[PDB]
Protein backbone atom coordinates (compact mmCIF):
# COMPACT_ATOMS: atom_id res chain seq x y z
CA UNK A 1 0.00 0.00 0.00
CA UNK A 2 2.90 2.42 0.58
CA UNK A 3 4.16 1.29 -2.84
CA UNK A 4 1.08 2.70 -4.57
CA UNK A 5 1.17 6.02 -2.69
CA UNK A 6 4.92 6.58 -3.09
CA UNK A 7 4.86 5.92 -6.85
CA UNK A 8 2.06 8.47 -7.23
CA UNK A 9 3.94 11.02 -5.12
CA UNK A 10 7.20 10.56 -7.08
CA UNK A 11 5.41 11.38 -10.34
CA UNK A 12 3.67 14.42 -8.93
CA UNK A 13 6.99 15.78 -7.62
CA UNK A 14 8.70 15.21 -10.97
CA UNK A 15 6.00 17.37 -12.58
CA UNK A 16 7.07 20.30 -10.36
CA UNK A 17 10.85 19.76 -10.58
CA UNK B 1 -40.04 22.64 18.73
CA UNK B 2 -40.79 25.49 16.32
CA UNK B 3 -42.96 27.57 18.63
CA UNK B 4 -44.01 24.70 20.89
CA UNK B 5 -42.07 24.05 24.08
CA UNK B 6 -40.29 20.69 24.24
CA UNK B 7 -39.57 19.22 27.67
CA UNK B 8 -37.10 16.35 27.97
CA UNK B 9 -35.35 14.52 30.79
CA UNK B 10 -31.75 15.62 30.25
CA UNK B 11 -28.45 15.01 32.03
CA UNK B 12 -26.22 18.01 32.80
CA UNK B 13 -22.98 17.80 30.85
CA UNK B 14 -20.88 18.00 34.02
CA UNK B 15 -21.13 16.13 37.29
CA UNK B 16 -22.97 12.93 38.08
CA UNK B 17 -25.72 11.52 35.90
CA UNK B 18 -28.81 12.90 37.60
CA UNK B 19 -31.23 13.81 34.77
CA UNK B 20 -33.80 16.56 35.23
CA UNK B 21 -36.54 18.18 33.17
CA UNK B 22 -35.22 20.70 30.63
CA UNK B 23 -37.41 22.81 28.33
CA UNK B 24 -36.44 24.48 25.04
CA UNK B 25 -38.14 26.33 22.18
CA UNK B 26 -37.47 27.94 18.79
CA UNK B 27 -35.79 24.95 17.13
CA UNK B 28 -34.35 25.64 13.68
CA UNK B 29 -32.31 23.27 11.52
CA UNK B 30 -28.81 24.59 10.86
CA UNK B 31 -27.24 21.62 9.08
CA UNK B 32 -23.50 12.75 9.74
CA UNK B 33 -26.13 13.97 12.20
CA UNK B 34 -28.49 16.94 12.26
CA UNK B 35 -27.71 20.21 14.05
CA UNK B 36 -30.34 22.57 15.45
CA UNK B 37 -30.35 25.93 17.17
CA UNK B 38 -32.72 26.31 20.12
CA UNK B 39 -33.48 28.53 23.11
CA UNK B 40 -33.55 27.26 26.70
CA UNK B 41 -36.86 28.27 28.27
CA UNK B 42 -35.59 28.79 31.82
CA UNK B 43 -32.78 31.20 30.88
CA UNK B 44 -33.46 32.26 27.28
CA UNK B 45 -29.90 31.30 26.33
CA UNK B 46 -29.25 30.03 22.82
CA UNK B 47 -27.95 26.49 22.37
CA UNK B 48 -26.94 24.17 19.57
CA UNK B 49 -28.39 20.66 19.60
CA UNK B 50 -26.51 17.93 17.75
CA UNK B 51 -28.73 14.90 17.16
CA UNK B 52 -27.16 11.59 16.07
CA UNK B 53 -28.36 8.00 15.92
CA UNK B 54 -27.02 6.09 18.93
CA UNK B 55 -27.02 2.32 19.28
CA UNK B 56 -27.77 1.14 22.83
CA UNK B 57 -24.90 -1.38 22.88
CA UNK B 58 -22.10 1.17 23.36
CA UNK B 59 -21.53 4.67 24.72
CA UNK B 60 -21.22 7.57 22.29
CA UNK B 61 -17.53 8.40 21.84
CA UNK B 62 -18.06 12.15 21.43
CA UNK B 63 -20.32 12.25 24.49
CA UNK B 64 -17.79 10.45 26.69
CA UNK B 65 -15.08 12.92 25.62
CA UNK B 66 -17.29 15.99 26.13
CA UNK B 67 -18.31 14.95 29.65
CA UNK B 68 -14.64 15.02 30.74
CA UNK B 69 -14.04 18.62 29.66
CA UNK B 70 -14.51 21.91 31.50
CA UNK B 71 -12.40 24.70 29.99
CA UNK B 72 -13.09 28.32 29.07
CA UNK B 73 -11.80 27.75 25.50
CA UNK B 74 -13.86 24.61 24.78
CA UNK B 75 -17.56 24.66 23.89
CA UNK B 76 -19.62 23.60 26.91
CA UNK B 77 -21.84 20.52 26.89
CA UNK B 78 -24.80 21.97 28.79
CA UNK B 79 -26.96 18.82 28.65
CA UNK B 80 -27.51 15.59 26.80
CA UNK B 81 -30.68 13.58 26.29
CA UNK B 82 -32.13 10.77 24.21
CA UNK B 83 -35.10 10.73 21.80
CA UNK B 84 -36.78 8.31 19.37
CA UNK B 85 -37.28 7.35 15.68
CA UNK B 86 -37.61 4.13 13.58
CA UNK B 87 -38.57 0.91 15.41
CA UNK B 88 -36.40 0.96 18.57
CA UNK B 89 -34.33 3.83 17.09
CA UNK B 90 -32.71 6.11 19.66
CA UNK B 91 -31.10 9.50 19.01
CA UNK B 92 -28.51 11.08 21.25
CA UNK B 93 -28.93 14.86 21.55
CA UNK B 94 -25.93 16.97 22.61
CA UNK B 95 -26.97 20.39 23.93
CA UNK B 96 -23.99 22.71 23.42
CA UNK B 97 -23.44 26.40 23.98
CA UNK B 98 -24.25 28.48 20.90
CA UNK B 99 -21.65 31.04 19.78
CA UNK B 100 -22.65 33.19 16.78
CA UNK B 101 -19.35 33.37 14.86
CA UNK B 102 -16.30 31.31 13.94
CA UNK B 103 -12.71 32.05 12.99
CA UNK B 104 -13.57 30.83 9.48
CA UNK B 105 -16.34 33.40 9.06
CA UNK B 106 -14.36 36.28 10.57
CA UNK B 107 -11.18 35.59 8.59
CA UNK B 108 -13.23 35.28 5.40
CA UNK B 109 -14.46 38.84 5.98
CA UNK B 110 -10.88 40.11 5.76
CA UNK B 111 -10.05 37.95 2.72
CA UNK B 112 -12.96 39.32 0.69
CA UNK B 113 -11.92 42.83 1.62
CA UNK B 114 -8.42 41.81 0.45
CA UNK B 115 -7.20 42.68 3.97
CA UNK B 116 -5.37 40.96 6.82
CA UNK B 117 -6.62 40.23 10.32
CA UNK B 118 -4.81 42.62 12.70
CA UNK B 119 -2.12 40.63 14.45
CA UNK B 120 -3.56 41.28 17.93
CA UNK B 121 -6.47 39.02 16.95
CA UNK B 122 -4.13 36.37 15.51
CA UNK B 123 -2.37 36.33 18.88
CA UNK B 124 -5.63 36.18 20.83
CA UNK B 125 -7.20 33.43 18.72
CA UNK B 126 -4.15 31.19 18.40
CA UNK B 127 -3.30 31.52 22.10
CA UNK B 128 -6.77 30.36 23.14
CA UNK B 129 -6.64 27.53 20.60
CA UNK B 130 -3.32 26.36 22.03
CA UNK B 131 -4.78 26.49 25.55
CA UNK B 132 -7.68 24.27 24.48
CA UNK B 133 -5.24 21.83 22.87
CA UNK B 134 -3.02 21.69 25.97
CA UNK B 135 -6.12 20.94 28.02
CA UNK B 136 -7.54 18.14 25.86
CA UNK B 137 -4.10 16.64 25.18
CA UNK B 138 -3.49 16.32 28.93
CA UNK B 139 -6.30 13.72 28.95
CA UNK B 140 -4.80 11.91 25.96
CA UNK B 141 -7.60 13.28 23.76
CA UNK B 142 -6.73 14.29 20.18
CA UNK B 143 -9.26 16.52 18.42
CA UNK B 144 -8.28 15.35 14.91
CA UNK B 145 -10.30 18.06 13.12
CA UNK B 146 -8.61 21.37 13.97
CA UNK B 147 -9.66 23.96 11.36
CA UNK B 148 -11.08 27.52 11.35
CA UNK B 149 -14.65 26.22 10.98
CA UNK B 150 -14.37 24.47 14.39
CA UNK B 151 -13.20 27.57 16.29
CA UNK B 152 -16.17 29.39 17.80
CA UNK B 153 -15.64 33.11 18.29
CA UNK B 154 -17.49 35.75 20.31
CA UNK B 155 -16.45 38.92 18.43
CA UNK B 156 -17.45 41.23 21.29
CA UNK B 157 -15.33 39.51 23.96
CA UNK B 158 -12.73 37.85 21.67
CA UNK B 159 -13.37 34.54 23.48
CA UNK B 160 -12.53 31.51 21.31
CA UNK B 161 -13.98 28.05 21.94
CA UNK B 162 -12.93 24.79 20.32
CA UNK B 163 -15.92 22.76 19.12
CA UNK B 164 -17.06 19.74 17.05
CA UNK B 165 -15.48 16.81 18.89
CA UNK B 166 -17.06 14.33 16.46
CA UNK B 167 -13.62 13.27 15.18
CA UNK B 168 -11.90 13.29 18.58
CA UNK B 169 -10.44 10.16 20.14
CA UNK B 170 -8.35 9.05 23.09
CA UNK B 171 -5.08 7.97 21.51
CA UNK B 172 -3.42 4.99 23.18
CA UNK B 173 0.15 4.10 22.24
CA UNK B 174 0.14 0.74 20.48
CA UNK B 175 -3.48 0.84 19.27
CA UNK B 176 -3.90 1.77 15.58
CA UNK B 177 -5.99 4.74 14.44
CA UNK B 178 -7.37 5.73 11.04
CA UNK B 179 -5.09 7.80 8.81
CA UNK B 180 -7.71 9.46 6.59
CA UNK B 181 -8.79 11.91 9.28
CA UNK B 182 -8.70 15.75 9.59
CA UNK B 183 -9.86 18.16 6.89
CA UNK B 184 -7.47 17.99 3.95
CA UNK B 185 -5.91 21.47 4.11
CA UNK B 186 -5.03 20.93 7.80
CA UNK B 187 -4.03 17.25 7.64
CA UNK B 188 -0.59 16.46 9.07
CA UNK B 189 1.87 14.92 6.59
CA UNK B 190 2.27 11.67 8.53
CA UNK B 191 -1.47 11.09 8.07
CA UNK B 192 -1.08 11.68 4.32
CA UNK B 193 1.68 9.07 4.29
CA UNK B 194 -0.82 6.71 5.94
CA UNK B 195 0.52 6.47 9.49
CA UNK B 196 -1.71 4.69 11.99
CA UNK B 197 0.59 5.18 15.02
CA UNK B 198 0.36 8.97 15.12
CA UNK B 199 0.03 11.16 18.22
CA UNK B 200 -1.72 14.33 19.35
CA UNK B 201 0.93 16.38 17.54
CA UNK B 202 -1.27 16.09 14.43
CA UNK B 203 -3.39 18.79 16.11
CA UNK B 204 -0.31 21.01 16.40
CA UNK B 205 0.33 20.71 12.66
CA UNK B 206 -3.31 21.67 12.05
CA UNK B 207 -2.99 24.65 14.39
CA UNK B 208 0.14 25.73 12.52
CA UNK B 209 -1.91 25.65 9.32
CA UNK B 210 -4.55 27.83 10.99
CA UNK B 211 -1.91 30.33 12.12
CA UNK B 212 -0.40 30.47 8.64
CA UNK B 213 -3.85 30.98 7.12
CA UNK B 214 -4.62 33.89 9.45
CA UNK B 215 -1.29 35.53 8.52
CA UNK B 216 -1.67 34.84 4.78
CA UNK B 217 -5.39 35.43 4.22
CA UNK B 218 -5.84 32.01 2.58
CA UNK B 219 -4.97 28.36 3.33
CA UNK B 220 -1.25 27.77 3.11
CA UNK B 221 -1.52 24.18 1.74
CA UNK B 222 -4.55 23.99 -0.62
CA UNK B 223 -4.28 20.43 -1.90
CA UNK B 224 -6.60 18.97 -4.52
CA UNK B 225 -6.36 15.48 -2.99
CA UNK B 226 -4.43 13.53 -0.38
CA UNK B 227 -1.37 13.24 -2.61
CA UNK B 228 -1.63 16.80 -3.91
CA UNK B 229 -1.92 17.97 -0.30
CA UNK B 230 1.57 16.59 0.33
CA UNK B 231 2.84 18.11 -2.93
CA UNK B 232 1.62 21.52 -1.75
CA UNK B 233 3.35 21.05 1.62
CA UNK B 234 6.56 20.05 -0.18
CA UNK B 235 6.42 23.12 -2.45
CA UNK B 236 6.74 25.25 0.71
CA UNK B 237 8.85 23.16 3.11
CA UNK B 238 10.84 21.23 0.51
CA UNK B 239 11.06 17.47 0.22
CA UNK B 240 11.19 15.76 3.63
CA UNK B 241 14.45 13.95 4.23
CA UNK B 242 14.59 10.18 4.37
CA UNK B 243 14.97 10.63 8.14
CA UNK B 244 11.91 12.87 8.49
CA UNK B 245 9.93 10.41 6.35
CA UNK B 246 10.91 7.54 8.66
CA UNK B 247 9.76 9.63 11.63
CA UNK B 248 6.38 10.08 9.89
CA UNK B 249 5.91 6.52 8.59
CA UNK B 250 8.67 3.90 8.62
CA UNK B 251 7.36 2.06 5.54
CA UNK B 252 8.97 4.09 2.73
CA UNK B 253 12.56 2.83 2.87
CA UNK B 254 12.55 1.41 -0.68
CA UNK B 255 11.68 4.81 -2.19
CA UNK B 256 13.77 7.88 -3.07
CA UNK B 257 11.76 11.02 -3.59
CA UNK B 258 12.61 13.96 -5.86
CA UNK B 259 14.43 16.76 -4.05
CA UNK B 260 12.51 20.05 -3.98
CA UNK B 261 14.12 23.00 -2.21
CA UNK B 262 12.14 24.76 0.50
CA UNK B 263 10.75 28.19 -0.26
CA UNK B 264 12.49 30.97 1.73
CA UNK B 265 10.41 30.91 4.87
CA UNK B 266 10.22 34.69 5.33
CA UNK B 267 9.16 35.18 1.70
CA UNK B 268 6.14 32.92 2.34
CA UNK B 269 4.47 35.70 4.34
CA UNK B 270 3.76 39.36 3.62
CA UNK B 271 6.68 41.79 4.14
CA UNK B 272 5.67 43.24 7.52
CA UNK B 273 4.64 39.94 9.13
CA UNK B 274 6.04 39.90 12.70
CA UNK B 275 9.18 37.74 12.84
CA UNK B 276 7.98 35.93 15.97
CA UNK B 277 4.83 34.83 14.13
CA UNK B 278 7.01 33.33 11.40
CA UNK B 279 9.25 31.68 14.00
CA UNK B 280 6.25 30.15 15.77
CA UNK B 281 4.81 28.93 12.47
CA UNK B 282 8.11 27.22 11.58
CA UNK B 283 8.08 25.32 14.90
CA UNK B 284 4.52 24.09 14.33
CA UNK B 285 4.88 23.05 10.68
CA UNK B 286 7.67 20.53 11.20
CA UNK B 287 7.70 17.26 9.27
CA UNK B 288 9.05 15.26 12.22
CA UNK B 289 6.06 15.02 14.60
CA UNK B 290 8.22 15.00 17.75
CA UNK B 291 9.96 18.21 16.60
CA UNK B 292 6.75 20.27 16.84
CA UNK B 293 6.07 22.49 19.83
CA UNK B 294 3.63 21.17 22.38
CA UNK B 295 0.49 23.30 22.80
CA UNK B 296 1.72 24.54 26.18
CA UNK B 297 5.12 25.46 24.74
CA UNK B 298 3.27 27.30 21.96
CA UNK B 299 1.31 29.30 24.57
CA UNK B 300 4.65 30.36 26.10
CA UNK B 301 6.07 31.43 22.72
CA UNK B 302 7.37 34.99 22.34
CA UNK B 303 4.68 35.70 19.73
CA UNK B 304 2.13 35.89 22.57
CA UNK B 305 4.22 38.25 24.73
CA UNK B 306 1.84 41.13 23.94
CA UNK B 307 -1.00 39.19 25.60
CA UNK B 308 1.00 39.10 28.85
CA UNK B 309 1.50 42.90 28.88
CA UNK B 310 -0.44 44.30 31.87
CA UNK B 311 -1.66 47.25 29.77
CA UNK B 312 -3.02 45.18 26.86
CA UNK B 313 -6.62 45.80 25.78
CA UNK B 314 -8.87 44.67 22.96
CA UNK B 315 -9.30 47.02 19.96
CA UNK B 316 -12.94 47.50 21.06
CA UNK B 317 -11.89 49.08 24.37
CA UNK B 318 -12.73 46.02 26.47
CA UNK B 319 -10.47 43.95 28.68
CA UNK B 320 -8.90 40.84 27.22
CA UNK B 321 -10.76 37.60 28.00
CA UNK B 322 -9.47 35.17 30.61
CA UNK B 323 -5.94 34.23 29.56
CA UNK B 324 -4.16 33.07 32.72
CA UNK B 325 -6.60 30.90 34.72
CA UNK B 326 -4.45 27.82 34.13
CA UNK B 327 -5.29 24.61 36.01
CA UNK B 328 -3.02 21.81 37.20
CA UNK B 329 -4.48 19.61 34.45
CA UNK B 330 -3.70 22.18 31.75
CA UNK B 331 -0.15 22.72 33.03
CA UNK B 332 0.63 19.03 33.57
CA UNK B 333 2.93 18.54 30.57
CA UNK B 334 5.37 21.18 31.87
CA UNK B 335 4.24 22.81 35.16
CA UNK B 336 7.25 25.17 35.48
CA UNK B 337 6.12 26.96 32.31
CA UNK B 338 3.58 28.71 34.56
CA UNK B 339 6.46 31.07 35.44
CA UNK B 340 6.17 32.45 31.90
CA UNK B 341 2.49 31.71 31.34
CA UNK B 342 1.12 33.49 34.42
CA UNK B 343 2.52 37.04 34.61
CA UNK B 344 2.99 38.67 38.03
CA UNK B 345 0.05 41.03 37.49
CA UNK B 346 -2.22 37.99 36.99
CA UNK B 347 -1.37 36.43 40.37
C1 LIG C 1 -25.09 25.49 15.52
C2 LIG C 1 -23.83 24.74 15.14
C3 LIG C 1 -22.55 25.60 15.24
C4 LIG C 1 -21.32 24.78 14.78
C5 LIG C 1 -21.39 23.40 14.66
C6 LIG C 1 -20.28 22.68 14.24
C7 LIG C 1 -19.10 23.33 13.94
C8 LIG C 1 -19.03 24.70 14.06
C9 LIG C 1 -20.13 25.42 14.47
C10 LIG C 1 -22.72 26.84 14.37
C11 LIG C 1 -22.66 28.11 14.87
C12 LIG C 1 -22.73 29.34 14.01
C13 LIG C 1 -22.53 29.10 12.51
C14 LIG C 1 -21.05 28.84 12.21
C15 LIG C 1 -23.00 30.32 11.72
C16 LIG C 1 -23.35 27.87 12.14
C17 LIG C 1 -22.97 26.66 12.94
O1 LIG C 1 -22.85 25.56 12.39
N1 LIG C 1 -22.52 28.36 16.21
C18 LIG C 1 -22.40 27.33 17.07
N2 LIG C 1 -22.25 27.38 18.43
N3 LIG C 1 -22.17 26.10 18.85
C19 LIG C 1 -22.26 25.25 17.82
C20 LIG C 1 -22.40 26.01 16.68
Amino acid sequence: EPQKFAEELIHRLEAVQ
Amino acid sequence: GGSKVTTVVATPGQGPDRPQEVSYTDTKVIGFGVVYQAKLCDSGELVAIKKVLQDKRFKNRELQIMRKLDHCNIVRLRYFFYSSGKKDEVYLNLVLDYVPETVYRVARHYSRAKQTLPVIYVKLYMYQLFRSLAYIHSFGICHRDIKPQNLLLDPDTAVLKLCDFGSAKQLVRGEPNVSYICSRYYRAPELIFGATDYTSSIDVWSAGCVLAELLLGQPIFPGDSGVDQLVEIIKVLGTPTREQIREMNPNYTEFKFPQIKAHPWTKVFRPRTPPEAIALCSRLLEYTPTARLTPLEACAHSFFDELRDPNVKLPNGRDTPALFNFTTQELSSNPPLATILIPPHAR
